[PDB]
This record gives C-alpha cells, structure tokens and sequence, in this order.
C-alpha cells in the first residue's frame, strides 16, 4: 500500500497551485481522502474531505473560498487546487486515505509535498 | 461529523429554545390563523344501511402559515421543501364529530410537508366510519344525503378561521364503487350569527 | 461480545432518525422492495375484502451506519431495533379496515457497507372488487398497491427485487389456488399535487377449487 | 467549536520510566484518536477509540480518559520511542488536531 | 398463525442463577392455523402443528 | 441492601447491552433449549 | 379467564397510612371461565370459581 505525490514547487504569491495524489495497492473506491496541511512549527491542520466514488466534498470553514477538490475515476487520482496564496501558506501538504467507517481515521499517509510561497 | 444540509437545517429550525409545538403561531394577541382545507375522495368502500354507517377513505388537504418555519434557501445548499414528522410541530386538530366510533383522535402520524416560506401542508390518510341518517321511504330507488362534519375540538373561531378552498370536492382519483353512484359533492362553510 | 458493545455504543451516539440517509441532498435513496406471502387467510366475497399475511422486505443504503470490520473484532452484522434507525413509510393505498402504519417492533440487520434489511410482518385488508358472474367456476383478480406516501420520485425511487411475488414459504389454503402473482412499477402524477410519485402494484390471479 | 490543547509541550524521560501525556478539550467528548509522527517520515495511525491499539504497535501503551480529560501512558520506555504525538477529535465539526508533544530521551 | 400476534403476551420476570443459567417461563396464547382432515365426521383424528 | 448492590453490579449500561447475543467469539452457537407445557384447548374452531 | 389479559388495565391510585400499611383496591371486571353443569336444565345449580 503506497501513496504517491508530486515534488516540491516554488510558486510566487497570487498564482494558484495544483498538487496531486495517486493511490495504488488497494481498491481506490470505498475509502475516502483527507487533506492535511502542516506548517513549519509542526502544528498541523485539516483542509477537506472528498469521497472518490461520488465526489461529495466538505471543506473546512477557514478554507471554503480557497480550495477546490476534484477526483478522476480514469487513473484513480485526486487533484487539489489552492487559490489566493499568501506568505502564511508555505507548509507541507499531505493526502491521507482512510476507511469511511467509525474509526474515521487516516489509515495511510503520503510522503508529503512542499509548497514554498 | 459529516452531516447533510437537511440535518443542519433540521437542527436549526426545531430548536428547543425557539420552537414549541403547543403554542400557536400568533404574532400578537387575537390574531386569526387563516387555514384552508379541501377534501379529495378516493372510494366508497361500503354503506351499511342497518347500522347507518358509511365508510370512505378521503384525503383532506389542509394548509396554513407558520412564521417559525422559514429559512433562507441559498444558505443551506438549496432545499425548497422539507419533510418532518407530524408529532414535532404545531397543527390544528381538525377531526370528524359525526363518527360511529369514539375515535375523535387524530389519524395516523405520517410526516408532513413544509415549504421555504413557512406554508405548512398536511394530508394524513384516514378511513372514516361516518354516521349519516338513511332516507328509506323509497326503496331501492332512493337518494341518500350523507354528510361529513369537520371541526377542531381544541381551538375555535376566535382563534382560527376555516376557509373553504373549492366549492366541490375533487373527484379526479375516484375509482368506481359499482354499488353506489355519486351525483354531486357540495361543501359549505357554516357559521352561526349571534354565536361566536 | 466486547467489540460489538463498543461498536454499538459508537454507532448511535448522535443519530437523527428523521433525516433521510444520503450523502448529498439531491440524490434519492433507492429502496429494493419485495413482498412474500405466508398464507391467504380469507377473501370475503360478501364484504369485498381480502385478508393476507405478508412479509415486507425493504432494503436500502445508509451512508452513516457503515463501519470497518477489521477494527471491531471481525464483526460484520448487527441487529438494531426499528425504533432507532430511519425507515421509510411504505403504505398500501387501497386499504379498507384499520390504520395504515406497519408495526415497528421487529429488528433490522446492518451489514458493514450500510445495507439495512428490515422485514416487518403485517395483516393487510385489501379492498379489491370481485365479479361473481360465473359461480363457482370463476377467476378473480385482486390488486395491492404498495408505494411511498410522502416522498417524491426524486427522493425515493422504488425498485423491485424479483419480477413476481415470493410464494416460496406459502402455506397452502385448500379453497383458493394462486396461479400467478406479477409485480409492476408505475410513475403516476396525481391531480392534488405537482410532483411525480412512484408505486408498485402486485396483481393476484386466483381460481376457486369448485 | 472544540480546540484541543496538550500538556506538556516539551518533556523527556529515561529508558525505563513511566511517561504520562495529557490532551484537554474545551467541551466534553467520548472518543479521541492518537497519531505518532517520527522525524522526517509520515505519521501513522497509533491509537483509535481512546483505548485501542493499531496493528504494528507494542502492547505496552495504554490510553484512557473520559469527559474533557484524556491521557496516554507509557509504562516501559523504549529506545526508539522518540517521536511526536498528536491527539485529534472528529466529534465536532471541524476536524481540529493537537499542538503536539515532543518525547525525547 | 391467523392473526399478526407473533410475540408473547406479558413478559413476566425470569430467574437467573450464579452459573449463568437463565430460565424464563412466560404465558402465551396462540391462534395457530392448521388444516382439518374432515373425511371422517364426527369420528376423526386431527393433526395440527 | 444485598439485592440492590448485585442488581446494579450485573446490569450496568457500560458493560451490558440487551441487543447483543452472548457469544465469546465469532461463529459460536448459543444452545438454547425449550419444552412446551399445554394448559387448555379453549377452542378448535373448524 | 377467557382472554389473555391477566393484569389490571386501569391502574388507579392507592392509600398508604402512617403505620406503613398499604391498601390497594383496583377497579376490575373479570371474564372468568367456568365449566357448566347443564344436566338439570333449567332447574340447575352452577358452580363457578
Ligand atoms: C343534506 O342534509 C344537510 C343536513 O341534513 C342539509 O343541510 C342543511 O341545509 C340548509 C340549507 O341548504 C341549512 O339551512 C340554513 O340554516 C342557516 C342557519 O339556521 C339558523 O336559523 C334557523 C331558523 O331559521 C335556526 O333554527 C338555526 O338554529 C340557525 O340559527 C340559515 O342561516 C340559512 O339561511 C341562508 O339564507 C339567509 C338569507 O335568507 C342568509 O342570511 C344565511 O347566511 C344563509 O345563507 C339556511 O336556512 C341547514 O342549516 C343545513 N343543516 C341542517 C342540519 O339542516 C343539506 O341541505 C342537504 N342537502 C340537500 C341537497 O338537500
Ligand atoms: C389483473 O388486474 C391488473 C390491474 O388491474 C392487470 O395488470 C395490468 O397488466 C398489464 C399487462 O401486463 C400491465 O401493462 C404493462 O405495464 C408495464 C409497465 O409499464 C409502465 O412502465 C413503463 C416503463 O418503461 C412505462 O413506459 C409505461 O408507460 C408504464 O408506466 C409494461 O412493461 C408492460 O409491457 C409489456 O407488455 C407489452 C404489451 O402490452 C409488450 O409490448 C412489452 O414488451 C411488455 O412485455 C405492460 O404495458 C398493466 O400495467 C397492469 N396494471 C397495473 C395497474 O399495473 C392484470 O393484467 C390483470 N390480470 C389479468 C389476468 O388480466
Ligand atoms: C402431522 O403433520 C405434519 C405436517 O405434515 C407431519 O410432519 C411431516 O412429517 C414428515 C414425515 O413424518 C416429514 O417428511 C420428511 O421429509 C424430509 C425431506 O423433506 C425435506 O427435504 C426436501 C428436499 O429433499 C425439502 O423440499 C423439504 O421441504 C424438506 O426440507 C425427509 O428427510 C424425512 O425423512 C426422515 O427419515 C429419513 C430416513 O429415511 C431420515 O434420513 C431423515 O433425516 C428424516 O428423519 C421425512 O420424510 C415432513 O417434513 C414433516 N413436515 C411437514 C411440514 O410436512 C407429521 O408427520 C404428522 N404427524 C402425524 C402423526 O400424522
Ligand atoms: C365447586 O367447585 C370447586 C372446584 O371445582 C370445588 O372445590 C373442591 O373442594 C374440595 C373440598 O372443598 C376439594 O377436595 C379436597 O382436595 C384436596 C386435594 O388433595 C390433593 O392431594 C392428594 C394427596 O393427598 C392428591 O391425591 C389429590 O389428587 C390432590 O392433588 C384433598 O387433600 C382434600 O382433603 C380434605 O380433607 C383433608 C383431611 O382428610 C384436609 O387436610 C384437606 O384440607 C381437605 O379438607 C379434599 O379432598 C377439591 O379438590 C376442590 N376441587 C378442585 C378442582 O380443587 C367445590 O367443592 C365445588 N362446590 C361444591 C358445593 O361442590
Ligand atoms: C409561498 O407561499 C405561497 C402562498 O402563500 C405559495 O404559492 C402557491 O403555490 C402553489 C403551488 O405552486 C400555487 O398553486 C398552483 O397555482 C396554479 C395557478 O393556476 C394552478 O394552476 C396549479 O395547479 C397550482 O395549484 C399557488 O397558485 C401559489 N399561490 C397562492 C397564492 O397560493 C408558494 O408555493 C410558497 N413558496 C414559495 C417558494 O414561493
Ligand atoms: C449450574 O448449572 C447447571 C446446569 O448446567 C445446574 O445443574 C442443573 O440444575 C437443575 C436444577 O436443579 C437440574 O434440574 C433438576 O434435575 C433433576 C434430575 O433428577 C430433576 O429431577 C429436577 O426436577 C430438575 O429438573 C439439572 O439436572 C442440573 N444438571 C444440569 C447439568 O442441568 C445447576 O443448578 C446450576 N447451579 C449450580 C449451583 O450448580
Ligand atoms: C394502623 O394500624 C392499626 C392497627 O395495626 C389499625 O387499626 C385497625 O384498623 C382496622 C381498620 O381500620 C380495624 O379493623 C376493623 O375492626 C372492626 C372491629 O369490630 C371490624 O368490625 C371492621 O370490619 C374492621 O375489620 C382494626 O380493628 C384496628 N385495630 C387493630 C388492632 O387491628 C389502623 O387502622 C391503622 N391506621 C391508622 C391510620 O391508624
Ligand atoms: C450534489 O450533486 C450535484 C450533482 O449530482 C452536485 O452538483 C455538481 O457539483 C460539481 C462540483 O462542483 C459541479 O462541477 C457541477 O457543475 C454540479 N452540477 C451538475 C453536475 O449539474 C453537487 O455539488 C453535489 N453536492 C455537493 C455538496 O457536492
Ligand atoms: C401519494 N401521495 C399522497 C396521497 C395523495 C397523492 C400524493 C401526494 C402526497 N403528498 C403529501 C405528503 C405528505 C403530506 C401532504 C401531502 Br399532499 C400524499
Ligand atoms: C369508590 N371507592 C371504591 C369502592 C368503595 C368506596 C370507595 C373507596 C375505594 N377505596 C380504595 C381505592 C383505592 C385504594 C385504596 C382504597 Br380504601 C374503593
Ligand atoms: C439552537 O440550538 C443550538 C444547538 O447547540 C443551541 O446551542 C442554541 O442555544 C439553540 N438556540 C439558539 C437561539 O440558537
Ligand atoms: C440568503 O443568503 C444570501 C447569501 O447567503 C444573501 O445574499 C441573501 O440576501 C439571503 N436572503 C435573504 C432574504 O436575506
Ligand atoms: C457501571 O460501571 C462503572 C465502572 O465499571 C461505574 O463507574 C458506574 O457507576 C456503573 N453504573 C452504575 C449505574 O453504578
């Protein structure tokens, strides 16, 4: 069971950015994807949840007007696009797949992409 | 956790500090809640002449306006109508008085429809054993005038109005009985002067 | 067991039982509907009534009552009362005696993927018409009209499991013999209301042993 | 709606010592999870439903608590047990994590 | 059964011992439906299950 | 009393659930056993 | 009794005194079931329990 992400990217402030998360080694449906950011102070916060079988999203109320979360049932890959990047967004972004049942945890974690703005 | 739009809206509307199903939606004192009702017949299943009991399944459609159940539609992801069980909101207790049993109680508690502007509509299903007198002078070449009398036991005309919507009951879903023949269904709104 | 106790405690902590179980809102639930007959009690030709014993298998999905089997001791099935879960209002339209509500005291069955299976039994008094123009060498056709009462075609969509009615556990009568019992789905629009309602109609074609 | 706060921020212990960490909440809850992140790598699911253990976890640890106070407890300190522990709750919308407790030798 | 009366009437108390044995003896009426062999009359056996 | 302490000890909401069948593990058959005691044939309506 | 209803379906209130003596007198009609000795009809005695 592995999750694969993109490399680190250097984006100027004011330009939208897009990172990806592609999972293999298990059936990609019937799980759910959580997106978690982590700053340089190791105090990490939650962004959103998507269901890759239907596409139903729920955003965090801090990040409602910024993030847009899509999937792709062809290659089994989720795309996250952040807008309105400022200086307080240089962080580490994780995608994490967990079962959508009552544990409600992050069973598997990715390596983590580095966004420096 | 993850909730729907309807669960969030349901937690906002029927809130214990703000909604109570035992006080009527009067914005001030002595304000009449204008409700309106309209009966739709389904079948004459039986008319028992010896016990003077007719049996009919009817669909009384009654709607009113409740100012507590209003919500902005675009805030809650878009929900025009919303369905809630009948025991949790206010409703006038319109029943028959001329029934053969002692069942002046309300019929079965199917859920009811409330729209975005608070127009609360309720259509419970009921078979009724109405009690009518049988004109039996001519036989079997007879007419029968059998009546149904709806009235609220709790409230009254100083508290609720009761407006008839169409003069004739609608006969559109009617399946033929094969024993009886309805010829007309007139409805009237009766009020006694010098008696509020 | 000990792991089923913790899962049952976790499962019903905050569960509103009058919100309809969909992840989105415009998505309708799909209710697989099948009926089984135990015995045909009587068909009164005089009063024009029909008494049957029916089991009403209703199967629907529920996005909130799904769990992981590998974290609760390998448990996959649960029995919960019908008073705690959401359950649809399947009401037969052509009833003749009594209340319309089916009795909710029997228990449901929760699979780990959310498949709720609920089998209430009921006595039903249908009000079919019967012709006695031939007697007793007659065939009679009586219909039962199952369907949802308050929800639209865009919120509850009924689907038959089989193409007929399960006479697999049928107690024989000795007076009436059931030849066939098909089942059809209709989408009809009433003149009260502006919205489409679905229903399921089961016919019964029977003959008297003369 | 619920903001978690851990105590203490930085602590340390010798191999063979009882270790107690606390995670506190603003209001009451019943079920809360614990994650372990080491240095450089990705976190792992470590404790779920406030008392249970994951697959590749030794059975020395013990989580317990109720109401608005929860705790993780290490009986026998391990040599390779230098990591960062986070506590998190999903019982109130939205998903808030903890501040993080750094456990070193 | 002919009615829809499946369950037991009154749900009386029940006896539990210290070795975990639980014994319950409730009263119940049942309207069972059985077929009537009526070839012989009124000198007849009846098998009702 | 003695009867009140035991009743509260055995039937407690944190350790007892009247909706779970007593099975120490999975695929365990609870061998229940029964016998009938007839009292009266009050009607054999034909 | 001929039905299955053993208990009282009324459940009124009852009187307790300063002694601790509790007195209970529930209102009840009962449909008892007794056998009929119908040999000397209609000049008959009936025993019902
Ligand atoms: C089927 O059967 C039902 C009931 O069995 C019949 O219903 C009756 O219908 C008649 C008219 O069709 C009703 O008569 C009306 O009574 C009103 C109230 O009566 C007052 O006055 C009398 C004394 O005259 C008192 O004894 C009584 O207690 C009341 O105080 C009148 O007000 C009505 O008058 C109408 O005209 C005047 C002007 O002249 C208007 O000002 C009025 O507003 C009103 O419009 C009228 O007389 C009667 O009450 C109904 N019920 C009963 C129980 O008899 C159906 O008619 C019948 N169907 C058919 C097709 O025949
Ligand atoms: C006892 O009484 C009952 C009712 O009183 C009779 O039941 C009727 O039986 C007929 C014959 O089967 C039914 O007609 C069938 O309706 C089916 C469903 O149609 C609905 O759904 C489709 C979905 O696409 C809609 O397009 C449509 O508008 C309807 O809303 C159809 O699938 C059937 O088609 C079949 O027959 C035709 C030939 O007529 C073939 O060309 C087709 O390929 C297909 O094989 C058919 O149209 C009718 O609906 C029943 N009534 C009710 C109320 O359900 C019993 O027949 C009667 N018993 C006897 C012995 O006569
Ligand atoms: C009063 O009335 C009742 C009701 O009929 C009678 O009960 C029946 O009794 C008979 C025999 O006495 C039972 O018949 C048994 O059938 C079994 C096979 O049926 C099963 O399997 C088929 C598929 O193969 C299914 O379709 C069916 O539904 C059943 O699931 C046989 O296995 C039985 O054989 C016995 O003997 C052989 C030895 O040859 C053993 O190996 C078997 O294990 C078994 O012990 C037997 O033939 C019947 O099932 C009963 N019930 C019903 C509802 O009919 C009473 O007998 C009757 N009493 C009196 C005094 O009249
Ligand atoms: C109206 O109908 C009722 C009921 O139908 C009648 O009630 C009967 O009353 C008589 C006496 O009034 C009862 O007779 C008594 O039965 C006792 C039962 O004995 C049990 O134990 C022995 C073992 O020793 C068993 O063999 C037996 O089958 C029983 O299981 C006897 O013990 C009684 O003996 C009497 O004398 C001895 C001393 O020698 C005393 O110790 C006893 O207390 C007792 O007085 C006696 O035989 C009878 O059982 C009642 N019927 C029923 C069904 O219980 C009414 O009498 C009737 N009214 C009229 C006017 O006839
Ligand atoms: C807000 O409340 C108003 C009434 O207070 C609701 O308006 C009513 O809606 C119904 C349903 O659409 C209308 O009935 C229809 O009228 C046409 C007229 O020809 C008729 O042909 C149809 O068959 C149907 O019966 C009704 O006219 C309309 N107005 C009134 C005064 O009753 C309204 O639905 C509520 N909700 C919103 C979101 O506005
Ligand atoms: C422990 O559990 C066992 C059952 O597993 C109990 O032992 C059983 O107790 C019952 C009631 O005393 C016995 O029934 C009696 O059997 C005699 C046999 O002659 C019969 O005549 C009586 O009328 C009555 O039915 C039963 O035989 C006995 N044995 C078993 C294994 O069932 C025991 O009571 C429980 N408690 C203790 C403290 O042992
Ligand atoms: C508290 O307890 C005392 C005694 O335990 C009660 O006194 C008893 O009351 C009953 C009924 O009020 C008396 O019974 C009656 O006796 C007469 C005697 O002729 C009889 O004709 C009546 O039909 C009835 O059976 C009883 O004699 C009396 N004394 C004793 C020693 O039992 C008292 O009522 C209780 N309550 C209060 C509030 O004091
Ligand atoms: C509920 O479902 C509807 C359609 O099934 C969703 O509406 C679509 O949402 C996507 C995601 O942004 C848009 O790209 C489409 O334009 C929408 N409209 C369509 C397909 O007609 C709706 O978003 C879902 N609800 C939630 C909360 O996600
Ligand atoms: C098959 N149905 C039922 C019978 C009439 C035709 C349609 C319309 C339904 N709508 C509704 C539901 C709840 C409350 C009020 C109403 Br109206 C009720
Ligand atoms: C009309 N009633 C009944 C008949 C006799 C006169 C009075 C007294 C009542 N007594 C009573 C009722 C309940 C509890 C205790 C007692 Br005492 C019984
Ligand atoms: C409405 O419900 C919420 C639910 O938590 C409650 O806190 C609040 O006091 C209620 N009343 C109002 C006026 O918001
Ligand atoms: C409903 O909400 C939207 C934005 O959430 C707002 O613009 C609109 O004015 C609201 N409607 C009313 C009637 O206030
Ligand atoms: C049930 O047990 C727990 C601990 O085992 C105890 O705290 C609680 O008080 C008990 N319940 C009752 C009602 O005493």
């Amino acid at each position: 069971v592995q999750l694969q992400q993109s490399g680190p990217e250097l984006v100027r402030p004011g330009v939208s950015v897009k990172i990806s998360c592609k999972g293999s080694g298990y059936t990609f449906t019937d799980y759910a994807l959580y997106w978690v950011r982590q700053s340089h102070a190791k105090s990490l916060e939650w962004i959103g949840v998507i269901n890759p079988y239907s596409g139903n999203t729920n955003y965090n109320q801090k990040f409602k007007g910024k993030a847009t979360m899509t999937v792709d049932k062809s290659s089994s890959t989720a795309y996250m696009e952040l807008a309105r990047l400022t200086s307080d967004d240089s962080a580490i972004y994780y995608c994490a797949s967990g079962y959508d049942g009552y544990p409600y945890t992050m069973d598997y974690w990715g390596p983590g992409a580095s966004v420096t703005v | 956790r993850v909730a729907n739009a309807e669960e969030k809206l349901m937690d906002d509307l029927l809130n214990k500090t703000r909604y109570n199903n035992l006080i009527r939606p009067a914005t001030s004192s002595s304000q009449l809640i204008s409700i309106k009702l309209q009966l739709s017949l389904a079948q004459l299943i039986s008319v028992n002449e010896r016990e003077q009991i007719m049996t009919t399944n009817v669909w009384l459609k009654q709607e009113w306006t409740d100012y507590r159940l209003t919500w902005n539609s675009s805030r809650y992801e878009g929900v025009n109508i919303l369905r809630i069980p009948a025991k949790r909101i206010w409703l006038p207790d319109i029943v028959l008085y001329n029934n053969a049993d002692g069942t002046y109680e309300v019929s079965v508690y199917t859920n009811l429809i409330v729209r975005s502007n608070g127009s609360v509509l309720w259509l419970p299903p009921a078979i009724y054993k109405s009690a009518c007198k049988i004109e039996v002078k001519y036989f079997p070449f007879d007419q029968q005038n059998c009546t149904l009398k709806f009235r609220s036991w709790t409230y009254d005309h100083t508290e609720i109005d009761m407006v008839l919507m169409t003069p004739t009951a609608s006969m559109d879903d009617f399946t033929p009985s094969g024993e009886w023949d309805i010829v007309a269904l007139p409805g009237r709104r009766t009020v006694n002067p010098q008696d509020p | 067991s000990e792991a089923e106790h913790r899962l049952f405690e976790r499962l019903f902590e905050d569960y509103n039982e009058i919100i309809r179980p969909v992840a989105n809102v415009s998505d309708p639930v799909i209710i697989h509907f099948e009926v089984s007959m135990s015995q045909l009690v009587k068909v009164d030709e005089v009063n024009q009534i029909m008494e049957t014993n029916l089991w009403l298998k209703q199967i629907w999905n529920d996005y909130k009552l799904k769990w992981n089997p590998s974290d609760y001791g390998g448990a996959e099935f649960m029995r919960v009362p019908a008073q705690k879960i959401w359950k649809p209002d399947i009401v037969l339209y052509n009833n003749a005696v009594g209340d319309f509500q089916v009795d909710d005291k029997t228990k449901a069955l929760l699979k780990y993927t959310g498949e709720v299976t609920w089998i209430p039994p009921a006595i039903f008094k249908s009000s079919c018409k019967i012709d006695v123009t031939y007697f007793p060498f007659d065939y009679q056709n009586c219909t039962m009209k199952f369907g949802s009462w308050s929800y639209d075609k865009a919120k509850i969509d009924l689907v038959l499991i089989g193409s007929s009615m399960n006479l697999k556990d049928y107690w024989e009568s000795g007076e009436w013999a059931i030849i066939k019992a098909p089942g059809y789905k209709h989408d009809i629009k009433y003149n009260c209301c502006e919205e489409i309602y679905p229903d399921i109609t089961y016919s019964l074609y029977i003959r008297r042993l003369p | 709606q619920i903001v978690l706060t851990q105590s203490p921020a930085i602590m340390s212990a010798s191999p063979g010592e009882k270790v107690t960490m606390t995670c506190s909440a603003s209001s009451s809850m019943t079920y809360m999870h614990w994650y372990q992140q080491k240095s450089g790598t990705s976190p792992k699911r470590w404790i779920y439903d406030t008392s249970q253990l994951a697959s590749g976890v030794p059975a020395r640890f013990r989580g317990s608590g109720s109401g608005t106070s929860f705790s993780l407890t290490i009986s026998s300190m391990e040599a390779e047990d230098a990591a960062t522990y986070y506590c998190q709750q999903w019982s109130s919308n939205p998903l808030t994590f903890g501040g993080g407790t750094k456990l070193e030798l």
